[PDB]
RNA sequence: CGUCGCUAGUACCGGAACUAAAAGUUCCGUAGGUGAACCUGCGGAAGGAUCAUUAAAG
RNA sequence: UGAAAUUCUUGGAUUUAUUGAAGACUAACUACUGCGAAAGCAUUUGCCAAGGACGUUUUCAUUAAUCAAGAACGAAAGUUAGGGGAUCGAAGAUGAUCAGAUACCGUCGUAGUCUUAACCAUAAACUAUGCCGACUAGGGAUCGGGUGGUGUUUUUUUAAUGAC
C-alpha cells in the first residue's frame, strides 16, 4: 500500500464524515 | 440557556486570514451555532455571546470558542469546521525542545525533516495518522482524535530525535494498514 | 607471590562471617524504601 | 490505582470511615473590598464552624479581575490580590495585597522584531509598605517609517530604564497604598511614562506589570475600616 | 445570588485532575480525577475519564451551592510541556455540559525565566 | 544473528583446547555444530545445551546416526537457571549477552575446568586481561585474575562471522587456578567495588565519600555486635600505614588490595 | 456388548471395595561499563529532507 | 511507560492556598543580528580598566608583512586540596522482562554537573577553505559612524535635540 504524500483534497471534517457513511 | 460571553484574542499575524477568510467564519457560527460574534479591533479579539432568546445548545459558545481557537493558531478554515461539526477532536500541542535540547541549525534541520521536502514528510502525517498538523517555528499543534492525535504525536517525535524520514514513512504505511483494518 | 603468600596466610587470622554484613552494593542507593527498612529492623531484631 | 486488584496501600490498611458531611459543618462567609473599587461585592467564602473560624479567615487571599470589581472589559486583562484582614457579622475586611496580568495577554505583547524593555524597583509608601513595581514597554515603529523593525541602542534602554524607575519611585513614595491604588486604576501612571519617555524614543505598550507587597506595617485595624468606610 | 467558585483544572500526560474550590483557593470543594472513573490505568488522561470527571463535580458543586466557575487550566508546566492536553479540554467542555457557568477562562501553566536541565538527557526523551 | 564462516579458526580452537580422549568437554550454545562435531572426535563424552529447541534438534540431525551419536549428549533451556553437570573443559561459542555472568558462573561452580576457551567481544577482552597501570584495567580485571588467570588466544575478524558483528571478538582462554585462593568472594569484591568507583581516584578519594562511609561505619557496628567520627579517624588511619590513599586505584596490583584488606581486618572493620 | 486399567471422592485393614466421570541517522573530543552481538554521561558538528503563517502603532 | 511492578501514600500521599530556605540559570523579546584573537559572550545598577569603526586642514616619519625559538588564552570531559551540593547524572543497585511504530521503560542514585587555588591543552576547536597587499560586475536590506535636505513626527509654547 502506498500512502498519498500530498495535501488531501478532502478535509479532516470531510473525513471523518466518510467515516461515519 | 443562560447569557455567556467567550473572547479569544487573535495575535497579529493572523489578522489579515481573518479578514479575507472572514466571510466563511461567522455563518457557521451564527446559523448552526446560533451565537452573536463580534471581532473587537480596539482589542483585535474575537467575541463571541450565546443569545438567550435563541441559542438552544449550550455547548455551542465553547464549541465556537475552541473553533475560532484552531483558526487562531493556524489551522486551515475547513480543518476548523471540523471542530464544530464533530465533538470528539482536540489539539495536542507541544515544543521540539520539549522532546529534545537543539539549537541553532540543528533545531533549523529538525524543523525540515518533520515537513520534509515541499512539506511531504508532514502531509505523510496527516493522511496516515487521519490529522491536520501546523508547524510553527519550533511549535507543533495537532489536530484530530484523541488516539489519533497521539498517532501523529509519536511520528513527529522520532523525526524530532533523529529518525529519518523514510524510516519513519515505511512506519506510516504500517500503522495505515492498521488504521484501515479497524 | 611470597609476599602474597604470607599475606594470605594473615587473613585467615582475622575471619569473620558475612551474613549481616551491608554489601557494598548498597553504596549507590543512598535512600531505603520502606519496604527496605523493615528486613533491615527484622533482622536487627533477629540479631538482638 | 481504583482497581481493588491493586497492592494495599499504607493508607488503604487502615481508613477512617467517611461518616460526617463536611459542609454541614462548614459556614459560609461574604468577602468585601475596599471603597477605592465601584463593586464592593466579590463573592463569599466558606469556613468549619467556630469550635475558630476567624484564625482561619485572617491572611486568606482572594484574587479577582479587575473587570469585576470596576465592571469595565477595559480591565479584563488585569489581575489584583486581596488578603483578608479583618471579619465583623460575615463580612469579611480586604485590603491590596497586589496585582498582576493575565498570561494570554503578556504573550500577546511580546512580539518579534521589536525590542522589549523591562524596569523593576523596589521601594515602600508613604503607610510604609515596601512593595515592588515592574513596569514593561515596547518599542514601536513611526508612521511613515518603512523599516521592519524597531529596534533601540542598548544607550537609550538604559536611558528609558531610568526615566521609568525615577518615576515609578516618584509617586509610591509621595502617595499612601490606597492612593496608590488609586492611581493603578484608571493606569494614570504609564500616560506619564509615555510622555517622559516620548523624547528618547516611541514606545508602545507601556504598563506595570505586577506588584508585590514584601512587607507589612503593624496592623491598623482603624486604618482598615476607614478604608472601607 | 450567583456564588462563584474556581475550577481549577490540571491536565498532565499521565493523569487529569478536575479540582473546585472556593474564590480564596484555601478551601477545597471537590477534587476528581480522571483515575477514580475509569478501570485501566491506560485511559486516566484520556479525554473519557475527564469527562466523568468533570460531571462528578459539576453535581457535587450543585449540591454545594455553587452556580459559577472560574476555569484556571494549566499543564504540568516546569521544565515539561506548557500546553494543557486533550484531557483538559475535554473536561472543560464537560463543565459546559453539566450546565456550570464559565466566569473566566484562563491558563496558569508554570513557566520559567530560567529552568533546571530535563529529565531527558542530551540525546532527548519519548521515544 | 551471525554465525562462525571459518572452519579455520574453529579447528585452531579445538586444538587450543587439547582435548584429552579421557576427558569430557561442555559446549554451550554449539548451534550448527560445525566446531561440536571435531569436539566429539576427540572428546570421550561431551554435553551440549542450546536455548533453541530447534538448533538441538538440528544439531541431533547433524550427528544423527554416527557412531559418535551415541557419546553426544543434548540439553535445552538456558545454562544458568540448571545446575550444570561436571565436565573436564569449556569450550563454546556464547552469547556476549551472557558472557560476563557466564565466565564467573564457571569460576564459582565447584571443580570448575582447568582450562576453557571462550570467545568475547574486543573490549571485554582486552578488560579481562588488563593489568595493573594498563589504560583498560578495571573492577573486573582486577576480581578475574585474582581467582584465574586469563591469556589472549587469537583476534577473529568481524568478516568471518555472517552477518557481521559490528564489534570485533578474540578468542581467549582461562584457566581457575587450583586450590583456588582462600578469600572471602564477598569480602573481595566489596573491596574491589568501593575503590573501583573511580580508578583514577586516589583510593582515600573513594572512601571519603559520604554514603559509603555510611556503609563502612554500618558494617564496623555489626562486627561489634559479632563514633562514626571515630570510624573515619580508623580509616583515615590505615591507609596511612598502608600507603595506598595516596596511589591510584588503577596503578595499585592485586598484591597491593591485599595489603588493603588485610590493614581493614587489623582495624576490625569488613568490607562485606 | 464385555474384562483389566487410568483420574476424583467415600469409607475400610501399602492392601482391598464402592461411587462419579456427555465431551467434541552519521560522527568528533573526553570519561566510564559485571545480563556488553554493545551500552552510558558531558560539550560540539551535518559530512541530515523547510511545510504554513508573517507590515496590525493598521 | 507501548503494557506493568518496584516507589510515596488514613502519621493524609497527589492536588489547593499563604509563606520561607538552598543552589543552579537569564525564557518569551532572540534575529548565522551584535562584541570578542579564539574558546566564547544575553536580568538591573555602580566601579575598574580595555577595544573596533567613524570624524580630524592634530602629532612621529618606515617605526612595516610573515613568522622556527620562546610566551598568554584555549569548549566539554579529566587530576590534586577546600567549600557548596537544588536540578540532571557516567558507575552501582534494584523493579519488569509481556508485546516491535511507541523495543528500552521505571526508582534509588556515586563521581561529576557550581565555586576557590593550581594542573591537564584535547574537539566535526569547520568556511572540512593560512596570513598580508592590489585589481576584477550590477541590485537593495541590515549594523556603527559621518555628510546633505529649506522631507514627516515629537518637543502639545516655540524651538534645539530624539525617532523616522
Ligand atoms: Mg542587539
Ligand atoms: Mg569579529
Ligand atoms: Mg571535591
Ligand atoms: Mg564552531
Ligand atoms: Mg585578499
Amino acid at each position: 500500500f502506498e500512502l498519498s504524500d500530498v495535501k488531501s483534497s478532502k478535509s479532516l471534517a470531510e473525513i471523518y464524515e466518510d467515516d461515519y457513511t | 440557556i443562560k447569557f455567556e460571553s467567550r473572547k479569544i484574542m487573535v495575535p497579529p499575524h493572523r489578522m489579515t486570514p481573518l479578514r479575507n477568510s472572514w466571510t466563511k467564519i461567522y455563518p457557521p457560527l451564527v446559523e448552526h451555532l446560533k451565537l452573536q460574534v463580534r471581532m473587537n479591533l480596539k482589542t483585535k479579539s474575537v467575541e463571541l455571546r450565546t443569545n438567550p432568546k435563541f441559542t438552544t445548545d449550550p455547548g455551542a459558545l465553547q464549541k465556537g470558542a475552541d473553533f475560532i481557537k484552531a483558526f487562531t493558531l493556524g489551522f486551515d478554515l475547513d480543518d476548523s469546521i471540523a471542530l464544530l461539526r464533530l465533538d470528539d477532536l482536540y489539539i495536542e500541542t507541544f515544543e521540539v525542545k520539549d522532546v529534545k535540547t537543539l539549537t541553532g541549525d540543528h533545531l533549523s534541520r529538525a524543523i525540515g525533516r518533520i515537513a520534509g521536502k515541499d512539506g511531504k514528510t508532514k502531509f505523510a502525517i496527516e493522511n496516515a495518522t487521519r490529522t491536520r498538523i501546523v508547524l510553527a517555528d519550533s511549535k507543533i499543534h495537532i489536530l484530530g482524535g484523541f488516539t489519533h492525535i497521539r498517532m501523529a504525536r509519536e511520528s513527529v517525535v522520532s523525526l524530532i530525535l533523529g529518525s529519518p524520514p523514510g524510516k519513519v514513512y515505511g512506519n506510516l504505511r504500517t500503522v495505515a494498514s492498521r488504521l484501515k483494518e479497524r | 607471590r611470597e609476599e602474597r603468600k604470607t599475606i594470605i596466610g594473615k587473613l585467615q587470622d582475622y575471619k569473620i562471617d558475612t551474613s549481616l554484613l551491608t554489601s557494598s552494593k548498597r553504596l549507590g542507593e543512598g535512600r531505603q524504601t520502606k519496604k527496605e527498612e523493615f528486613k533491615e529492623a527484622l533482622s536487627l531484631e533477629r540479631q538482638g | 490505582a481504583v482497581g481493588k486488584n491493586k497492592r494495599l496501600s499504607k493508607g488503604k490498611k487502615g481508613q477512617k470511615k467517611r461518616v460526617v458531611d463536611p459542609f454541614t459543618r462548614k459556614e459560609w462567609f461574604d468577602i468585601k473590598a475596599p471603597s477605592t473599587f465601584e463593586n464592593r461585592n466579590v463573592g463569599k467564602t466558606l469556613v468549619n464552624k467556630s469550635t475558630s473560624a476567624s484564625d482561619a479567615l485572617k491572611g486568606r487571599v482572594v484574587e479577582v479581575c479587575l473587570a469585576d470589581l470596576q465592571g469595565s472589559e477595559d480591565h479584563s486583562f488585569r489581575k489584583i490580590k486581596l488578603r483578608v484582614d479583618e471579619v465583623q457579622g460575615k463580612n469579611l475586611l480586604t485590603n491590596f495585597h497586589g496585582m498582576d496580568f493575565t498570561t494570554d495577554k503578556l504573550r500577546s505583547m511580546v512580539r518579534k522584531w521589536q525590542t522589549l524593555i523591562e524596569a523593576n524597583v523596589t521601594v515602600k509608601t508613604s503607610d510604609d509598605y515596601v512593595l515592588r513595581i515592574f513596569a514593561i514597554a515596547f518599542t514601536r515603529k513611526q508612521a511613515n517609517q518603512v523599516k521592519r523593525h524597531s529596534y533601540a541602542q542598548s544607550s537609550h534602554i538604559r536611558a528609558i530604564r531610568k526615566v521609568i524607575s525615577e518615576i515609578l519611585t516618584k509617586e509610591v513614595q509621595g502617595s499612601t497604598l490606597a492612593q496608590l491604588t488609586s492611581k493603578l486604576i484608571p493606569e494614570v501612571i504609564n500616560k506619564e511614562i509615555e510622555n517622559a519617555t516620548k523624547d528618547i524614543f516611541p514606545l508602545q505598550n507601556i504598563h506595570v506589570r505586577k506588584v508585590k507587597l514584601l512587607k507589612q506595617p503593624k496592623f491598623d485595624v482603624g486604618a482598615l475600616m476607614a478604608l472601607h468606610g | 445570588s450567583q456564588v462563584f467558585g474556581v475550577a481549577r483544572i490540571y491536565a498532565s500526560f499521565n493523569d487529569t485532575f478536575v479540582h473546585v474550590t472556593d474564590l480564596s483557593g484555601k478551601e477545597t470543594i471537590a477534587r476528581v480525577t480522571g483515575g477514580m472513573k475509569v478501570k485501566a490505568d491506560r485511559d486516566e488522561s484520556s479525554p473519557y475519564a475527564a469527562m466523568l470527571a468533570a460531571q462528578d463535580v459539576a453535581a457535587k458543586c450543585k449540591e454545594v451551592g455553587i452556580t459559577a466557575v472560574h476555569v484556571k487550566i494549566r499543564a504540568t508546566g516546569g521544565t515539561r510541556t506548557k500546553t494543557p492536553g486533550p484531557g483538559g479540554q475535554a473536561a472543560l467542555r464537560a463543565l459546559a455540559r453539566s450546565g456550570l457557568r464559565i466566569g473566566r477562562i484562563e491558563d496558569v501553566t508554570p513557566v520559567p525565566s530560567d529552568s533546571t536541565r530535563k529529565k531527558g538527557g542530551r540525546r532527548g526523551r519519548r521515544l | 544473528q551471525h554465525i562462525l564462516k571459518n572452519p579455520l579458526v574453529a579447528q585452531g580452537i579445538v586444538d587450543k583446547a587439547q582435548i584429552r580422549p579421557s576427558d569430557v568437554v561442555l559446549e554451550v550454545g554449539p548451534g550448527t555444530g560445525n566446531l561440536t562435531v571435531r569436539i566429539l572426535e576427540q572428546a570421550k563424552n561431551v554435553v551440549a545445551v542450546e536455548m533453541d529447541p530447534r538448533m538441538a534438534a538440528e544439531l541431533t540431525k547433524r550427528v544423527r546416526g554416527t557412531p559418535v551419536e551415541k557419546k553426544l549428549e543434548i540439553m535445552l533451556g538456558d545454562f544458568m537457571k540448571t545446575e550444570l553437570p561436571y565436565f573436564d573443559i569449556c569450550i563454546s561459542n556464547t552469547p556476549y549477552q551472557i558472557s560476563s555472568p557466564l565466565v564467573f558462573k564457571l569460576i564459582n561452580q565447584p571443580r570448575p575446568p582447568r582450562v576453557s576457551i571462550l570467545m568475547f567481544q574486543r573490549e571485554f577482552a582486552l578488560r579481562l586481561l588488563a593489568r595493573p597501570g594498563d589504560s583498560l584495567y578495571c573492577r573486573l580485571s582486577a576480581n578475574v585474575q585474582m581467582w584465574a588467570n586469563v591469556t589472549h588466544i587469537m583476534k577473529v575478524g568481524k568478516n568471518n562471522f555472517r552477518p557481521p558483528p559490528q564489534v570485533e571478538s578474540s578468542v581467549v582462554r582461562l584457566e581457575i587456578k587450583n586450590p583456588r585462593p582462600q578469600v572471602d568472594y564477598n569480602e573481595w569484591d566489596g573491596l574491589l567495588r568501593i575503590v573501583f568507583v573511580r580508578k583514577n581516584r586516589t583510593i582515600s578519594a573513594g572512601f571519603k565519600s559520604t554514603t559509603v562511609m555510611d556503609i563502612l561505619e554500618k558494617n564496623y557496628k555489626t562486627f561489634l555486635a559479632m563514633m562514626h567520627d571515630v570510624v573515619k579517624e580508623k580509616i583515615d588511619t590505615v591507609l596511612k600505614e598502608t600507603d595506598l590513599g595516596d596511589k591510584r586505584a588503577g596503578k595499585c596490583d592485586q598484591n597491593d588490595f591485599l595489603r588493603l584488606l588485610y590493614a581493614f581486618h587489623q582495624v576490625g572493620i569488613h568490607f562485606s
